[PDB]
């Protein structure tokens, strides 16, 4: 249950990183496929070496979903319904992959925004990410 | 932990251009503010309610420092973890109660305080051999 | 997130576990007790052997909150609002704990309500203890 | 796993009135329904649809016999878990790519199996007993 206050914060978080989101996305993934080759097996059809573009149309779509989860924070489940039926019914992902994802998302933020990373912003990004795999592991 | 020579020779020079007084507490603190039932096992440090206060604490700094020359100690030590850290996980397990998942945790919270410093330099494949040297050491540690 | 299908098995096996629960939570209690001992840390005041009024009465607590917990299925974030600053704030519990008891609470099911645990139903309990779970561990 | 000459003496007795053909199937159907993602490993298997699907698979069945099968020569050689549990280890972590908390999950799925054919006979000290050699077990495999 995401906090009033952890909701500011990652709003805050994602309005800042703002048009870098698509990059963003794409270099969280390239992270997720480098540092946990077992992610890879996820995308049997993808190309997945650097600078691919692939790669990168999928990171822009990634970013995109987190922009709007953000935009509907109150009712992810409602919003965010077709992306669970797609990573629950369909593709049917370990939660232990979205943990992984969300680390990697950590990671780049904390790369790329160092100021905006402070402790308070880290537990709601987490918090806000653990909340997003949660809805799209859930299958209802 | 095995690691490629260029792996090795990149984690290296990474560490190198650590400030261990000031990355170690932050760790620390940052692992007290985002999971909260860590507190548990430091109520004797101390304030630790606000984030502010939980990283402005000097006794976090200390454990901070403590738990970084650990992991400089495995770190010389890739290929013997097992032995290096035997009285720590005796000390966690037999003594603290602490979980294993915890230990994971604090790796990947010291994996983002690497990447929040480093910023560009930090690499997806530095990233990656970091990320097999943490979990190294939580596998050390757990067992 | 639950579906109308687990909340309904969810709901009609609590209501046939009825008067039982409070006998069936300090069980639950004693075996997570037993299987993991490190839950025990948790209550260094209490008197832990078999047979014990306290873990009796608090089993007792403990099935008292489930059954309010599915009367509110629905609006668990504030029907569980005072024991979520309890176990979260003041007490500060490992949620690795809260997946042990809920396994207990569901081996505890098994043992007492054979045919009323069918996989269908199983599932749903596993779900909102899950949920139950994840009310109590999060601070908002 | 170490345990208590009358944990093994409980723990043998239980497993000789195991229907091995009948629970292992069904320890292996109730996992792929509580949690949904297994069935990737499985889809070969056929239709897993609905639970009742599952539980009328004869695949599903015959793994569960295959996998009981296992898990008894883990209750046979209990000092020697990692060394038995080698091939399969190999198996489950280079050519399945099978997450090890999914073992764990395995393990308390049987345990609710084995608590829900015996009733008042899986008594608390069993079903402890039972926890730690089934935590052996998915150790053992996650290697
Ligand atoms: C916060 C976490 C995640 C978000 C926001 C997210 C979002 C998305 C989006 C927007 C799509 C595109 C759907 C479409 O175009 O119809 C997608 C597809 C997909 N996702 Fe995710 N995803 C997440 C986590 C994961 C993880 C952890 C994995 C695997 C380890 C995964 C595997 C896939 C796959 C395989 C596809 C299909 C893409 C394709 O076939 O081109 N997702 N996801
Ligand atoms: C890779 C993970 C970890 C490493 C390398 C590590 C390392 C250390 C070290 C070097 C000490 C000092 C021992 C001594 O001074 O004798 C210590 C003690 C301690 N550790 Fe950890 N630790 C880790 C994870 C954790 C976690 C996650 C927690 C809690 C959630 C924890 C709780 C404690 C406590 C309470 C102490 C004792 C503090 C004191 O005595 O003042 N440890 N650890
Ligand atoms: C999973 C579902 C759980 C429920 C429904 C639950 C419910 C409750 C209830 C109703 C109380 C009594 C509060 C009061 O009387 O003011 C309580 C207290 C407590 N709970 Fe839980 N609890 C759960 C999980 C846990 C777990 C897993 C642990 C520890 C491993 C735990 C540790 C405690 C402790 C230490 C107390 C204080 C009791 C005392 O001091 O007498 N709880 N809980
Ligand atoms: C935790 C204890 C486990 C034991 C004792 C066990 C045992 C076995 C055994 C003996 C086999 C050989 C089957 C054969 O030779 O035909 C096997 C194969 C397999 N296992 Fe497991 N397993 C365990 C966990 C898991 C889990 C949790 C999953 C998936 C979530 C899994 C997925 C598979 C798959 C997909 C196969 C191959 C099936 C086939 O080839 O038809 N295993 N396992």
């Amino acid at each position: 249950v995401l906090s009033p206050a952890d909701k500011t914060n990652v709003k805050a978080a994602w309005g800042k990183v703002g048009a870098h989101a698509g990059e963003y996305g794409a270099e969280a993934l390239e992270r997720m496929f480098l540092s946990f080759p077992t992610t890879k097996t996820y995308f049997p059809h993808f190309d997945l070496s650097h600078g691919s573009a692939q790669v990168k149309g999928h990171g822009k779509k990634v970013a995109d979903a987190l922009t709007n989860a953000v935009a509907h924070v109150d009712d992810m489940p409602n919003a965010l319904s077709a992306l669970s039926d797609l990573h629950a019914h369909k593709l049917r992902v370990d939660p232990v992959n979205f943990k992984l994802l969300s680390h990697c998302l950590l990671v780049t933020l904390a790369a790329h925004l160092p100021a905006e990373f402070t402790p308070a912003v880290h537990a709601s990004l987490d918090k806000f990410l653990a909340s997003v795999s949660t809805v799209l592991t859930s299958k209802y | 932990v095995h690691l490629t020579p260029e792996e090795k020779s990149a984690v290296t020079a990474l560490w190198g251009k650590v400030n261990v007084d000031e990355v170690g507490g932050e760790a620390l603190g940052r692992l007290l503010v985002v999971y909260p039932w860590t507190q548990r096992f430091f109520e004797s440090f101390g304030d630790l309610s606000t984030p502010d206060a939980v990283m402005g604490n000097p006794k976090v700094k200390a454990h901070g420092k403590k738990v970084l020359g650990a992991f400089s100690d495995g770190l010389a030590h890739l290929d013997n973890l097992k032995g290096t850290f035997a009285t720590l996980s005796e000390l966690h397990c037999d003594k603290l109660h602490v979980d294993p998942e915890n230990f994971r945790l604090l790796g990947n919270v010291l994996v983002c305080v690497l990447a929040h410093h480093f910023g560009k330099e930090f690499t997806p494949p530095v990233q990656a051999a970091y990320q097999k040297v943490v979990a190294g050491v939580a596998n050390a540690l757990a067992h």
